[PDB]
């Protein structure tokens, strides 16, 4: 049930069966690709209101922006999004370049997900026992709870951080302004020194703040960020 | 009128080093190098740079031996086994070291520097390996020179 | 029951007026620090004559008097660099007192680089393993 | 003796005070002695303040909190703000970390602008060092 | 269980002071910020550590005074020849070094300080050849 | 020779707190900024700017707490609920906060200035707006600074 | 291998990641660096980082 | 009465010093009384010493020994590192004689570099003159 042409579709909000393999690149301006099997796309389009759904052995290589993102089983995408974006996954990967601004992110299974851009202002991402989000650009408000077994890796220069860690996650997190840490049995790992820091450990928890040693110039622990 | 005792008594000297030898804090006394060497169950949480509350009785006796003797500089370094990285290794046995620096400068030393550093497993005593913090390997030791 | 919050110790007249001595002290000591370094900017640090190393990244704890020497020795000792001086030490001593908490033995030196001012300094060589210090020339 | 009249009465006891005010709820808790000293580092043997604070705001849980930080006259205008703003943002993170949803707090540093004391005198300098916590 | 620290300000006027203490010191280190002139090592005038085996020698001196003398005789130490560029004033430029056991290319280091601008000392090591220049 | 009470006694200060809080008129004590809290309820009649008679004994207490303090300036502010517009609510609030300070200066007051003003409902310290001067809301407010 | 943006020097940096800030008055707009993760994007004329 | 706990107490008795530590196990003995003066002559009148040292290290018959050699800041250079390694080398020839296969140990003289005290006192450097013994 392939569909793979460059025209101009347009309106479709194509909750497709599966085996629809639509390696389209029309101009579908109103779309929602709901495809359920065997996507192999590689466009380059200009959506702008997309809330795409992506089920089993979706590769996808596309420059249009989305609004929502949702992942079913396995994927592998490569997305340029632009305003704003609501994604939740369930056991898959999935990978995005542009700058985005996704305000929240919630994933409950085993999710690879990345974002090579993420220009935000509040960006709360909640984890749950199995995933990997890798996602560094620079947010405003960072509000990581890993409720979690899983990872939360980060080079996010965020201006404020929350990161509550409750049952051996593990999260990689970089404060430009407020540091805010909470673990339990879990390990956050400072990898920039905020203007001002404060972290709680519960039992059997790790704040550690594992900066690299011998930087260029390692910037000292002042007196406004000094804790224990 | 000159003292006699500086705020200590070699009664009380060898009377906290008994009673750290017998829970488990091992004093070594070589020449004026004065060890003590704790291990890191006693102290902390495992894999943590956090104490336990009951362990700053613990560090009451260090903090109280460490009164009893004219010193210059204190230092403490820590080490434990491996976790994940001897990267993350090294940044928990620093805020190890740093943690427990930090109070005992907030208790009594009178010390002129103490200087506190971690390590990533480099310098093992033991070539057993059983675990994180139940390892003997796993351990701060605060080691100084007793001044005249 | 009424209480306002800070119920602190007893405090005397002693130490009540050796603060409201040492605020003023304070007072002007900073208008001094904004008035200089207004007039002339401060174009450059130390950080670039004492860059930071791994084995320099230990922390240590410092309250000290005493000259400069003894000082410089122990922190380049537990540092594992090797420490010499350049030109020799003046007979009045370059005295520093260093009071300062977990801070790490790049900025104890920078610090004690800074108190000794125009009298020593310290360089530090990071790719050897060399803490000098340098009297002046005067 | 679980209530609200019993841990305010024991909040008198380890010297926070509380005022009822309308619907402004304000916890005065004073940095000289649940702070460690000129730092952001909590003052842990002082925990029974900072439980029963916490235990005392379970009993608003819809009211945006808003957390200040106060100094006295001493130093830069610079370390009054940044010390100040360190402390309330470290207490903040301390509600945060016992349990209050992030986007009810709000932690923000006054160089004792706000100054319920005068700084001329002693003790009065050590009313003005302190954190207000404001709720609806 | 915990206690307070032992010289705590814990007291309403001692807080004063110390935090008064806190103050001075650090509104003192940026007065040293200001007025501690630096100059980068990039541009640092005086002699590297020239790394021939034979300046890696220990050696030990203990001496007040003229400068030739001593880089003649250091030149002799290290097997290398001994030139001077420049003419020696009647007032001598005088250095002391009084070390017990140290290396030899660190001498002619700290006699490069010592001597400041009265002096100079180059090494080529390719000709083994250490001078002195005057000004 | 000197004076060591200046009129007033500390323990009829607390006396006069604990009974002006058991008759309902609030006293908060925050650092030196006093503030007592009037209902408009205990003074006046409704949206009048008038007090009644059996009133001014609960002025005297208010005076006569104000007797114990050195103060420099207390400032009185009043503000009700909305009654017709808040140009004739501004007007009643301002005369509200005149009358009671003209009053206070008639007693005894060893104040300076009394900065006295009303205000439009403008700073409400409940949303519930159940009435006119039953509202908790429709209060007087002596704020002061208890000088040294 | 940059990507700059319109705005008074900021740019980001996809070596692995980074959102650093140039001066953009010297105006080094060599397009190739050495760009690593420990804010470090070495141009062809300078050096820059993550501006603070 | 034959064992550990047994001769390390009347080594104790016998002023010469023992570390457990971790597996490195250490030895140090005054050459002050272990050695007649200035020299690699051992003090044949204190053998207990030497038959209770060798009798506690046939305990540990696969460890590789380290010996070493320590002074004080008296002499030349030269004459401290000969005489340390002098009474190393002889102390690890008395082991060797008393049957421990010679490439399970090692002599190693140093002339005070690695100062257990300071030399400025002289209890201090009755201290440092020494020699330790440590294997695995």
């Amino acid at each position: 049930a392939a569909a793979a042409a460059a025209a101009a579709a347009a309106a479709a909000a194509a909750a497709a069966a599966a085996a629809a393999a639509a390696a389209a690149a029309a101009a579908a301006a109103a779309a929602a690709a709901a495809a359920a099997a065997a996507a192999a796309a590689a466009a380059a389009a200009a959506a702008a209101a997309a809330a795409a759904a992506a089920a089993a052995a979706a590769a996808a290589a596309a420059a249009a922006a989305a609004a929502a993102a949702a992942a079913a089983a396995a994927a592998a995408a490569a997305a340029a999004a632009a305003a704003a974006a609501a994604a939740a996954a369930a056991a898959a990967a999935a990978a995005a370049a542009a700058a985005a601004a996704a305000a929240a992110a919630a994933a409950a299974a085993a999710a690879a997900a990345a974002a090579a851009a993420a220009a935000a202002a509040a960006a709360a991402a909640a984890a749950a026992a199995a995933a990997a989000a890798a996602a560094a650009a620079a947010a405003a408000a960072a509000a990581a709870a890993a409720a979690a077994a899983a990872a939360a890796a980060a080079a996010a220069a965020a201006a404020a951080a929350a990161a509550a860690a409750a049952a051996a996650a593990a999260a990689a997190a970089a404060a430009a302004a407020a540091a805010a840490a909470a673990a339990a049995a879990a390990a956050a790992a400072a990898a920039a020194a905020a203007a001002a820091a404060a972290a709680a450990a519960a039992a059997a928890a790790a704040a550690a703040a594992a900066a690299a040693a011998a930087a260029a110039a390692a910037a000292a622990a002042a007196a406004a960020a000094a804790a224990a | 009128l000159p003292c006699r005792v500086d705020g200590a008594c070699d009664a009380t000297i060898i009377k906290m080093m008994t009673d750290l030898n017998k829970k488990g804090i091992k004093v070594a006394s070589v020449g004026q190098n004065y060890l003590i060497s704790i291990p890191a169950s006693a102290l902390f949480a495992d894999q943590s740079p956090r104490l336990n509350w009951a362990s700053y009785s613990l560090l009451n006796e260090i903090a109280a031996f460490l009164k009893q003797f004219r010193k210059i500089a204190i230092t403490v370094t820590s080490y434990s086994s491996k976790y994940v990285s001897v990267k993350r290794e090294r940044a928990l046995t620093l805020a190890r070291s740093r943690v427990v620096s930090e109070y005992l400068w907030s208790q009594g030393v009178d010390s002129r520097i103490i200087f506190t550093q971690g390590l990533g497993s480099d310098k093992p005593i033991t070539s057993y390996t059983l675990g994180g913090d139940r390892s003997p390997n796993a351990r701060v030791e605060i080691t100084f020179r007793r001044a005249v | 029951k009424f209480k306002k919050p800070p119920i602190n110790n007893p405090s005397d007249d002693a130490t009540i007026k050796l603060a409201e001595a040492a605020v003023s002290v304070s007072d002007s000591m900073l208008e001094m620090a904004k008035v200089e370094k207004v007039i002339t900017p401060p174009s450059k640090d130390n950080t670039l004559t004492i860059p930071n190393a791994y084995n320099l990244q230990a922390r240590a704890s410092v309250d000290w008097s005493g000259p400069i020497e003894e000082l410089t020795a122990r922190i380049a000792k537990a540092a594992h660099f090797r420490f010499r001086v350049l030109g020799k030490s003046p007979s009045v001593p370059v005295l520093i007192s260093i009071s300062t908490k977990d801070e790490s033995l790049a900025e104890i030196l920078r610090d004690i680089d800074y108190q000794a001012g125009k009298k020593a300094s310290i360089h530090v060589y990071p790719n050897s393993q060399v803490v000098e210090l340098r009297y002046a020339k005067i | 003796r679980d209530s609200k009249r019993k841990i305010i009465r024991d909040l008198q006891k380890q010297d926070i005070q509380y005022v009822e005010y309308g619907d402004t709820r304000t916890l005065i808790i004073p940095t000289d002695k649940y702070f460690m000293f000129s730092s952001p580092r909590l003052n842990e043997i002082c925990y029974p303040g900072l439980n029963n604070v916490i235990r005392l705001l379970n009993f608003y849980p819809q009211s945006t909190i808003y957390v200040a930080g106060f100094t006295d006259n001493v130093g830069s205008r610079s370390h009054k703000r940044k010390l100040s703003q360190a402390q309330a943002e470290t207490m903040m993170t301390f509600l945060w970390a016992n349990g209050i949803a992030a986007k009810r707090l709000k932690a923000e540093g006054y160089g004792d602008k706000n100054a319920i004391s005068d700084n001329a005198i002693i003790h009065g300098s050590a009313q003005n060092r302190r954190i207000e916590i404001q709720w609806f």
